[PDB]
């Protein structure tokens, strides 16, 4: 999750 | 139910002899591999007595800015091991790998050898069972409201465990699953400083608890600056 939870992040 | 992901690190102890290879094992219990970028994210760290957990490496291989070629991050998927191609004096310390793949990011026991950016963290409490308490982090290098900070804990064994973070921007806060009660994370971009209160504290509370900052600019970064660390004794009595 938190590879997605980071991109989620900053976009 | 979904599970947590355990980190298994052997051996844990081992003595160890100057010149001599040392091979550190790291095991999940499930995979850490993003299919979709193709990177292990498993991480690596030294913790010399009294201070806070280094970064060695991320991403399985990938070296921290400063750390000797003698160390090699290796393994894919559940399987990694740590190596160091010569052992030096300023070598030993305990060595931490981390789950980085998904929430709760867990540690492992770690492995003993035997032979400007910065946290600040407010000072050392005593504290009676059944009381609470706030311990505080301020950036000092860099604005809170461009990381992720996180809350780590250590009792005198010697095992890091997440208790969660939080997103400065947007108040976003996730926690491990054992600590979703007992911790509370807050955050004030104002006076760039972040919270953590404690409740209900018990003797299983006494250990130290570290801050960390995971940038969300980058595609990716592990947790690499980590406070000093704060002590939080609750002796048990009556």
């Amino acid at each position: 999750v938190v590879q997605e939870a980071l991109d989620k992040a900053r976009e | 139910f979904v599970r947590d992901i355990v980190m298994t690190q052997s051996p844990s102890s081992l003595t160890v002899t100057a010149g001599e290879k040392v091979t550190m094992s790291c095991k999940s219990s499930q995979s850490l591999l993003n299919s979709g970028n193709q990177k292990n994210y498993l991480t690596w760290y030294q913790q010399k007595p009294g201070q806070p957990p280094k970064l060695l490496i991320y991403w399985a291989s990938t070296r921290e800015s400063g750390v000797p070629d003698r160390f090699t991050g290796s393994g894919s998927g559940t399987d990694f091991t740590l190596t160091i191609s010569s052992v030096q004096a300023e070598d030993l310390a305990v060595y931490y790998c981390q789950n980085d793949y998904s929430y709760p990011l867990t540690f492992g026991a770690g492995t003993k050898l035997e032979p400007e950016v910065q946290l600040q963290q407010s000072g050392a409490e005593l504290v009676r069972p059944g009381a609470s308490v706030k311990l505080s982090c301020t950036a000092s290098g860099f604005n809170i409201k461009d990381d992720f900070m996180h809350w780590v804990k250590q009792r005198p064994e010697q095992g890091l465990e997440w208790i969660g973070r939080i997103d400065p921007a947007n108040d976003n806060t996730k926690y491990a699953p054992k600590f979703q009660d007992k911790a509370t994370i807050i955050a004030d971009t104002s006076s760039n400083t972040a919270y953590l209160q404690l409740s209900s504290l018990t003797s299983e509370d006494t250990a130290v608890y570290y801050c960390a900052r995971r940038e969300v600019y980058s595609y990716y970064s592990p947790l690499d600056v980590w406070g000093a660390g704060t002590t939080v004794t609750v002796p048990s009595g009556s």
